[PDB]
């Protein structure tokens, strides 16, 4: 009708998952199984990701009352506390490195994809080190191997040059500009988003007073 | 005036909604249409037939669809039931003899006396008359100012208010009423269109209407509903127009006119009546796209020439005699298409179920009809897994409210997959069918 | 496969002309031709005529269904009494054939 | 806002008496905690997008994590139907746990595995998966 | 401090009307369902000033 | 859900205007209820049935005629008879198939617009909002007129020209709708006193009431006629409303907009709306007096004792046997009355 839903979900360079990764949603529902440990709250922390202003990674594993995780660790991809030793063989990849990640609601007649692109320069763990960029794209013809392409070929100048040639294209250097963009675009509240992604795992309620008086109104 | 008698009896004849009217079960189908619009439209027929025998069931339903749907009260597109103006017209026509709000009031004669002569005003092209009625309209202007810094502001009664509250509503929701006389006029412009140009097959025509990128499916309430929405995109006067309706909202006689759904639709007027323009672009996309896709197929004259070989074959067809078998079996000339082989040559899942066990059980316990125990059970009804059974037999005894025995103890002697024996140590329970008949799971 | 015979060609007639009538008003998208046993009923009852009971006729229909579906012009009909017409009759009716057999009955009816 | 008090109440279909009255969600049993805790936020989420100012949603989609981690099947057949009665649409994430009721109301399935410390991601429907 | 805070908690007293207006319809336990009241507390210091 | 369909149900049951549609011969006894309404109606009733038979005459149309007086669609008062609202309601609902005029135009959106602000205007007791609004359309209406002295008088083009005398004719055909449902609203009144009169006797109400000066039979719909109508007297902006719309019954856009017979209705609108206002307080005048000539009758004891006894009457006249002559023929107890010699 005249309703967006998610319908795919893209991965690259991020977390375990290695190279390309591409999941479909059918509209009707789905189900996601697979043995413990394997992978399946990654998906969703990098799908939350994009949506609110501050994520709570990893929420429904304590039932809401602490936050263990960062984007960090995410981006570098470390895959256990590890064991300490001259090489750090407990991180996936150091050095300079690349990560894009990219998600696409469709409705009829219609389609729309987001996404961003993140990178380090050196041998660094500074959250001041980590070069980043949204994006928000309403033709058919961006891709997310276009967007690798363009970083490989130039810069930071080379992917803002999109825009001025290119159309249905408006990339964002601050997260605060875009995400009054969205919200201007969907016509929704201020704290939808939050409302979702706390809502995403939380299995108590204290007391609906400050549920109310924080989040809804 | 026997004109008029005989454009009665036409329409008597013609019209889908005064045939719906006629019908014998009017009644039930009004009730299920309009409770819809608010496949799967047959189940809710039938069910709702179901407990109205009085005075098939699935075939008489099926039966008159199709039979409203031959009348066009109801259009089918392409697996959805979409509906028509008659629909509405009955609906309200139906609905309106319980209560309908008086227009003969004083404060409707005031409105026409306004609007009158605005129109005599704007209607008029002279450049003095205009501004001789400009400067009268604020001479009163200012006498009404200087008597109400006299301290003369004026309240209106009860009654008024509420005449004025309804007259408002009544005026207000009456936009909606149009929307689907638009669909269908679209809709038979299309057919028309469509068939002129099966009629006509002639490719000139095709590739002339293909390259004009001009709209087609031409109406006069296309331009009428494209001026009205035109304007209705200003929301300037919009926002102006919530603000006061909520204001107006928050008085103490609303209670005494309006009840609560009236009051619900009253105050979402301007969103909603946007969304609903909205609603209709697309689907003439739609059917401007479909129209243009059907040029591009270029099979009309293949059409053509087959239904009139096909109506040259059925007029062939009442000259032979049917009620001679061997006639009806002499083989005909076609040559086989889509010939297939000669079919040869020549040479930790699933876990358990709860619902089919419920079901059976309750077969079982319907049919021996008498008390019956755990052991008896088990035995006429061996089962897959032992245990997550006898915990839902003891469950069902439990909540029925049958009593269950401690002191005493039966033996059921099991024997698994891979062979083996296990003894169940269970206490006594006697099972019937009409203590729990009435119990849903 | 058998050769056909003058009933199954009529009713392929009939089918035919339902193609025809689902196929005008058709456009983009994936849809199917289904057709009710009830609406065929009549229209090959107005040939054939009429058996003392529905069951007889019914009974008639359904074997004449099954014996084009051998010729794998429809399927099986599904839980609410309908019928799926294939394409591929659209290349069994093609007008060479059609005026072929429309020739063939005339000369059958004329002497 | 702070000048007001909040409270919550369930009432009887039939006619309307007040059966109890709470602040939150103190004192309940496992599952008691969960379903409330559900309900109330899927309301609450459902007002929140854009019938807040009516019209319907733009955006309807939600997400549930570790799906029915301590109640029930009742529980969760309750809280399927009143979540496809407020007219969404829902991805579930769950281990092995359950697959029936999945089976049942749900028509795609994603599977995740891991071999060392890669994974793989698969995509399919339930009538392939039925062939295996 | 009274036009201000007055109409803001007249709006968020509408407002909670509709929520609770459309909460009806879902249905809880069998013969059930829930509906949300707020009440007015006024203390502190306002009564000082 | 279910409540709506049980409604339904019952309408159909009861209305008799729906009784009226679902009849055979509805076309033709509508189109002659319609023409006879612009002994007499039976005879022309049958006049019409005669060369129709298609698909005793006299005999069958008293029959329907009787019937639908039963289910007073028409009412007769002495010897006359006289249409109501069902009637009036069914014969609009069938002319209005045939054309209905649009009702999602600009124009009505512009008056709904209008008319919301004046009525948030005129329910505002504020008088600093008023001074307000009243400086502000001042100076809107000073704006426009400097623009019209600038050179800048618009015109309305045709089509919305045609439009909105359109809308004119629709919101003013309006003004005639219930009419009659104040004289059935007097009449059920009127029959409801009856029946309270004669199910109380008890004399002190009715010398009370007779005593009593005060109108009785007062309805809602009463109230808001009279106020109507005391508006109406007022015959200046009458005169100033009708020559407004003698001045726009001439333009070269009537013929394309209005066919002769809407030209017709909007010429003598007001003459004969005074006219049908008028007729209203003459029948409310005689449903008074006849109220208060049968509660002076004062038959009302008689006619209930006569009641009872004829029920009681009728109760043991079940139990004879009426299948024998000679029980038929059994003299009764009955003196004679008005012997003549
Ligand atoms: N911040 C982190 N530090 C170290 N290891 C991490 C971190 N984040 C994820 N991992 C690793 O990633 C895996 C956990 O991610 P997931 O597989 O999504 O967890 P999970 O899917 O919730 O497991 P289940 O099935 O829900 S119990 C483990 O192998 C962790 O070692
Ligand atoms: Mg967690």
């Amino acid at each position: 009708s005249e309703t967006f839903i998610l319908t795919s979900i893209e991965l690259y360079n991020w977390g375990g998952f290695q190279g390309y990764h591409r999941a479909e949603i059918d509209p009707s529902g789905t189900a996601v199984i697979g043995p413990t440990g394997s992978g399946k709250t990654t998906l969703v922390d990098a799908l939350m990701t994009l949506l609110c202003a501050n994520p709570r990674y990893n929420l429904a594993s304590t039932g809401g009352h602490e936050s263990d995780r960062d984007l960090v660790s995410y981006v570098r991809g470390v895959t256990g506390p590890g064991d300490g030793g001259v090489e750090q063989s407990h991180i996936a990849r150091q050095g300079k490195t690349v990560t894009a990640i990219a998600a696409t609601l469709e409705r009829d007649g219609a389609q729309v994809r987001l996404g961003a692109v993140l990178w380090f320069e050196g041998t660094s763990s500074s959250a001041s080190d980590l070069k980043k960029l949204w994006l928000l794209s309403e033709s058919p013809e961006q891709t997310l191997e276009h967007w690798l392409s363009q970083h490989h070929a130039g810069g930071m100048r080379a992917l803002r040059q999109m825009e001025k040639d290119g159309m249905g294209i408006w990339p964002y250097p601050s997260k605060k500009a875009f995400l009054a963009r969205l919200r201007d675009y969907f016509e929704v509240g201020e704290n939808a988003f939050t409302l979702l992604n706390r809502a995403a795992g939380l299995k108590q309620l204290n007391s609906i007073d400050e549920i109310f008086r924080e989040l809804v109104l | 005036a026997q004109q008029r008698s005989e454009r009665y009896v036409s329409a008597r004849s013609q019209h889908p909604a005064w045939l719906l009217l006629a019908s014998r079960r009017a009644p039930l189908v009004l009730g299920c249409l309009r409770t819809l619009f608010e496949e799967d439209a047959l189940q809710a027929l039938s069910e709702m037939l179901a407990a109205y025998a009085s005075q098939a069931t699935h075939l008489q339903a099926g039966r008159e669809l199709r039979e409203w749907i031959k009348r066009r009260l109801v259009v089918e597109r392409e697996g959805r039931i979409y509906a028509t103006d008659a629909l509405e017209s009955a609906i309200q026509f139906v609905d309106s003899l319980d209560s309908r709000i008086m227009t003969s009031t004083a404060s409707r004669l005031s409105v026409v006396q306004r609007e009158i002569e605005n129109l005599e005003t704007g209607l008029n092209p002279s450049p003095t008359g205009r501004i001789a009625s400009l400067r009268r309209r604020i001479q009163d202007l200012e006498h009404e100012l200087a008597r109400v810094e006299a301290g003369h502001v004026d309240v209106l009664d009860e009654a008024q208010a509420i005449e004025g509250m309804r007259e408002v509503y009544n005026l207000a929701t009456s936009l909606r009423a149009d929307f689907r006389r638009v669909e269908d006029s679209w809709r038979e412009a299309d057919r028309a269109l469509r068939h002129s140009i099966i009629s006509e097959h002639r490719g000139e025509i095709v590739d002339r209407l293909l390259d004009g990128q001009d709209a087609l499916l031409n109406t006069p309430e296309g331009r009428v509903f494209e001026s009205f929405q035109q304007q209705l995109r200003q929301s300037a006067e919009l926002e102006v127009m919530r603000e006061r309706l909520r204001t107006i909202l928050r008085h103490p006689a609303v209670p005494k006119a309006l009840n609560r759904p009236q009051q619900r639709e009253l105050r979402w007027l301007a969103l909603r009546l946007v969304r609903e323009s909205q609603a209709v672009l697309q689907a003439r996309a739609r059917s401007e796209r479909d129209v243009r896709g059907f040029m591009k197929t270029g099979l009309a004259a293949e059409h053509h020439r087959v239904g009139q070989l096909l109506n040259d074959f059925f007029n062939l067809a009442l000259s032979v005699d049917w009620q001679r078998q061997s006639e009806r079996r002499k083989p005909a000339c076609l040559p086989p298409v889509g010939v297939a082989i000669t079919g040869v040559p020549a040479i930790a899942f699933d876990g358990l179920d709860r619902e089919a066990l419920i079901h059976d059980t309750l077969a079982v316990l319907v049919e021996q009809g008498r008390p019956v125990s755990l052991g008896e059970l088990a035995s006429l009804l061996p089962p897959a897994h032992d245990l997550e059974t006898f915990a839902l037999w003891l469950a069902m005894a439990r909540e029925a409210g049958i009593e269950v025995l401690t002191e005493e103890r039966q033996f059921v002697e099991l024997v698994d997959e891979d062979e083996q024996r296990w003894g169940f140590n269970l206490p006594y329970v006697g099972l019937d069918h009409e203590a729990l008949k009435d119990i849903d799971w | 496969r058998q050769r056909l015979n003058l009933e199954q060609s009529l009713l392929i007639a009939i089918l035919r002309q339902h193609f025809i009538a689902y196929e005008q008003e058709s456009g983009t998208g994936a849809s199917q031709a289904l057709v009710a046993v009830d609406e065929l009923i009549p229209q090959l009852q107005v040939y054939l005529g009429e058996l003392g009971s529905e069951a007889k006729e019914r009974n008639r229909i359904i074997t004449l269904l099954d014996q084009l579906k051998g010729h794998g012009l429809v399927s099986a009909l599904d839980a609410h009494d309908r019928v799926i017409i294939r394409p591929i009759i659209t290349h069994l009716a093609n007008p060479e054939n059609l005026q072929a057999l429309v020739v063939w009955l005339r000369e059958q009816v004329e002497g | 806002r702070f000048r007001l008090e909040f409270a919550v109440s369930v009432i009887d279909r039939e006619g309307n008496n007040l059966i109890e009255t709470r602040t939150g969600s103190q004192g309940g049993s496992g599952g008691e905690k969960e379903i409330i805790a559900s309900y109330v936020l899927t309301a609450s989420l459902s007002y929140a997008l854009c019938p807040d100012g009516s019209s319907r949603p733009l955006f309807g989609t939600i997400v549930l994590d570790q799906a029915f981690s301590r109640s029930s099947h009742a529980v969760a057949g309750r809280i399927i139907a009143a979540l496809r009665e407020f007219g969404l649409h829902a991805v579930f994430i769950t281990p092995n746990k359950e697959m029936r009721l999945l089976r049942h109301h749900t028509r795609s399935a994603v599977v995740v595995h891991r071999r060392g410390v890669e994974s793989s991601l698969v995509s399919l429907s339930w009538e392939a998966l039925d062939e295996h | 401090l009274l036009s201000y805070i007055d109409h803001e908690v007249s709006m968020i007293e509408e407002r909670l009307d509709d929520l609770n207006s459309t909460m009806q319809r879902v249905d809880f336990q069998p013969g059930r369902y829930l509906r949300l009241v707020a009440k007015k507390v006024i203390h502190e210091s306002l009564r000082t000033l």
